[PDB]
């Protein structure tokens, strides 16, 4: 049902 | 590889504008209107099938923005090199006089991702029923964009697609007319 | 105007044989330059240019991080794949095919034939040209696949021949939207 986001890392 | 899905986002200074979208085999699945914080589906249909929490995109942009500020410093503030776009105009299908069709303006291989696109018909700019797509990714890390102009074939009316890009020496016009 | 500074992020998922094999790529770019990335095939972060070397070193020391990104092929890639498959991987729209003569010159002269295939999806498509049944493999030029940016492709394939009365030219399109190949004939 839901498309998941890939959360990036903070430099 | 039979298929590829890409989650592509970006933040740009000093324009302070960002985008978040999904690509399936070169097509846009959806994108998030950063302003209204609303998931926008390329095809009105997809909406009924899948769902996307817009807030997710906002949080991500915040991350991109922060890395940009840092990377921008640790790189002696070197600017991006403007790369002028290649433009192409084509019809949705074979043109038949007085038979609804669509003009397609395909802007490709450009960066940064900023452009002013306008549809000209016999000089005068049209905006009735036009549509476009956010910026789409590329292997070379450049951008693609589509603009659509629904029209009515005729022997008179001529059409133009105007593209303003900081890489161009002046507005670029790709012409299209019936023979 | 003033100089622009750009930050690009790309989360890529590559699928082969269904989801039998999946590849996850998290790539970081600054002004059109990728500097650090995660490759599920490698397992950890890597630099693509010197600015990334320091970054990678930091991230790769956070076990919880690598651990999370290594599961991305599953929690992110294979998951999303299941959520969109029915309307992307399975999406199928039949090709609209039309034939017509191009250019223009009186009897006994130059002439071309056009086969316009449009509005189909996916893009994978095959087109051939026949003359009185025999397949033509000479005077054929194609525009190649052409995206329309609206989940539909279009292609134009031409054939240069000298039309003779009574002849029959056929355009054949094979595509995933049709069990049997489509054909459009033009008679000289
Ligand atoms: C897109 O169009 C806008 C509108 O004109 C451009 O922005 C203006 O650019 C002029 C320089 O010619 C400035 O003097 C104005 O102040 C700008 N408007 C404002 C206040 O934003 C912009 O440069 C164009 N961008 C592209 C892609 O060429």
């Amino acid at each position: 049902q839901w498309i998941r986001v890939n959360i990036p890392k903070r430099i | 590889e039979e298929h590829v899905i890409i989650q592509a986002e970006f933040y740009l200074n000093p324009d302070q504008s960002g985008e978040f979208m999904f690509d399936f085999d070169g097509d846009e699945i959806f994108h998030v209107d950063m302003a209204k914080k609303e998931t926008v589906w390329r095809l009105e249909e997809f909406g009924r099938f899948a769902s996307f929490e817009a807030q997710g995109a906002l949080a991500n942009i915040a991350v991109d923005k922060a890395n940009l500020e840092i990377m921008t410093k640790r790189s002696n503030y070197t600017p991006i090199t403007n790369v002028p776009p290649e433009v192409t105009v084509l019809t949705n299908s074979p043109v038949e006089l007085r038979e609804p069709n669509v003009l397609i303006c395909f802007i490709d291989k450009f960066t940064p991702p900023v452009v002013n696109v306008t549809w000209l018909r016999n000089g005068k700019p049209v905006t009735t029923g036009v549509s476009e797509t956010v910026f789409l990714p590329r292997e070379d890390h450049l951008f693609r964009k589509f603009h659509y102009l629904p029209f009515l074939p005729s022997t008179e009316d001529v059409y133009d697609c105007r593209v303003e890009h900081w890489g161009l020496d002046e507005p670029l016009l790709k012409h299209w007319e019936f023979d | 105007t003033r100089p622009r500074f750009l930050e690009l992020l790309k989360s890529e998922c590559h699928f082969f044989n269904g989801t039998e094999r999946v590849r996850f790529l998290e790539r970081y770019f600054h002004n059109q330059e990728e500097f650090v990335r995660f490759d599920s095939d490698v397992g950890e972060y890597r630099a693509v240019t010197e600015l990334g070397r320091p970054v990678a070193e930091s991230w790769n020391s956070q076990k919880d991080l690598l651990e999370q990104k290594r599961g991305q092929v599953d929690t992110y890639c294979r998951h999303n794949y299941g959520v969109v498959e029915s309307f992307t991987v399975q999406r199928r729209v039949h090709p609209q095919v039309t034939v017509y003569p191009a250019k223009t010159q009186p009897l006994q002269h130059h002439n071309l034939l056009v086969c316009s295939v449009s509005g189909f999806y996916p893009g994978s498509i095959e087109v051939r040209w026949f003359r009185n049944g025999q397949e033509e493999k000479t005077g054929v030029v194609s525009t190649g696949l052409i995206h329309n940016g609206d989940w539909t492709f279009q292609t134009l394939v031409m054939l240069e021949t000298v039309p003779r009365s009574g002849e029959v030219y056929t355009c054949q399109v094979e595509h995933p939207s049709v069990t049997s190949p489509l054909t459009v004939e033009w008679r000289a």
